[PDB]
């Protein structure tokens, strides 16, 4: 009731150092999207970095 | 970085609660939101009838003396069903009611790990006072939604779909915390419009912990 | 009950006929053609999670 697939990552393609495709196989129906999302937002926007363009 | 916590767990009402993460930082806030609402709604532990047998009935589509509604009514009204159990996995609950009157959850024999969170709702109505119901419901935890057809003996035990799903409505109301020391902080409000067997905090941290060995997949070994 | 004794007329050349009916609790199919009083007629194109 608690055990749910757990995701493995199948594959992390490498297209170029910047450019990578990382996909997981099981997931759970309805969850690769909550895990997609969630991921999305949080490097997007609060991952930091320390370029300040304003000089 | 900040880290959330559950400051607050108000109980407006017996079927839905409010839940507040008061120190989530701007951005969080709306993801967590969203994560835990989708996780919530997906998949949770829930309880709810999957087999009954009513003793005097055949099969679902087909009527009972003294009996108001149908046999398939009765599976109906007994889909949703109010019912939280703790210890063993399944366990089947005996009715037996005998006389005029409607028939309620309460009038199920009262088992000591199982105890139903709405014993006023109504499985049918004894419209004779000769008449009697007996049956014998079985209710088992499982998560999402399990057609009757995807389960699985005599021709006597009735499959009815299983609805897992305790929540039935969440919304998450993502606002500007009221700390003065650092602004920019947004407490976030989950209220869960739930069938009253599973607890909210309860509810809130197992799906945050679903969410976390979910996530401890992408983290490198 | 001397109705029900007495045994049925039957087609000529047949002993006897089973009438066995089947019921089956159809529910929503992808596909299932569904339409509104208007005339919006549509087929269930996918089954969506509740959450999505």
């Amino acid at each position: 009731v608690t055990e749910f697939l757990k995701p493995r990552l199948v594959d992390i393609e490498q297209v170029s150092s910047t450019h990578a495709k990382v996909t997981l196989e099981p997931l759970e129906r309805g969850f690769g999207h909550t895990l997609g999302n969630a991921l999305r937002r949080i490097l997007l926007s609060s991952m930091p970095g320390c370029a300040v363009t304003e000089v | 970085f900040l880290k959330p916590r559950l400051v607050d767990i108000e109980q407006v009402s017996s079927t839905h609660a409010k839940v507040t993460l008061e120190p989530l930082e701007r951005g969080f806030g709306h993801t967590l939101g969203n994560a835990l609402r989708r996780i919530l709604l997906s998949s949770m532990p829930g309880c709810a009838v999957t087999e009954v047998e009513i003793d005097g009935v055949l099969h679902e589509y087909s009527t009972k003396e003294g009996v108001q509604e149908d046999i398939l009514e009765i599976l109906l009204n007994l889909k949703g069903l109010a019912v939280r159990v703790q210890g063993k996995d399944e366990v089947i609950l005996t009715l037996n009611k005998s006389g005029i009157g409607p028939v309620t959850a309460a009038d199920i024999t009262h088992d000591g790990d199982v105890e139903i969170v709405k014993p006023q709702h109504v499985i049918c109505h004894l419209t004779d006072e000769n008449a009697s119901i007996s049956m014998r419901i079985k209710v088992q935890r499982g998560r999402g939604y399990v057609p009757a057809s995807t389960r699985i003996r005599p021709i006597g035990r009735l499959l009815v779909d299983a609805c897992y799903s305790p929540v039935e409505r969440i919304a998450y109301n993502v606002e500007a915390a009221r700390v003065e020391q650092r602004t920019d902080l947004d407490k976030l409000v989950i209220e869960m419009e739930t069938n009253g067997t599973i607890d909210p905090e309860e509810a809130i941290r197992r799906a945050a912990t679903i969410l976390a060995e979910q996530l401890e997949a992408f983290v490198d070994l | 009950r001397r109705k029900i004794t007495q045994g049925d007329d039957l087609a000529p050349g047949v002993l006897k006929i089973v009438k066995v009916y089947l019921a089956v609790k159809r529910r929503i199919q992808p596909g299932d053609k569904m339409a509104g009083r208007h005339g919006n007629k549509g087929v269930i194109s996918k089954i969506n999670p509740i959450e999505d």
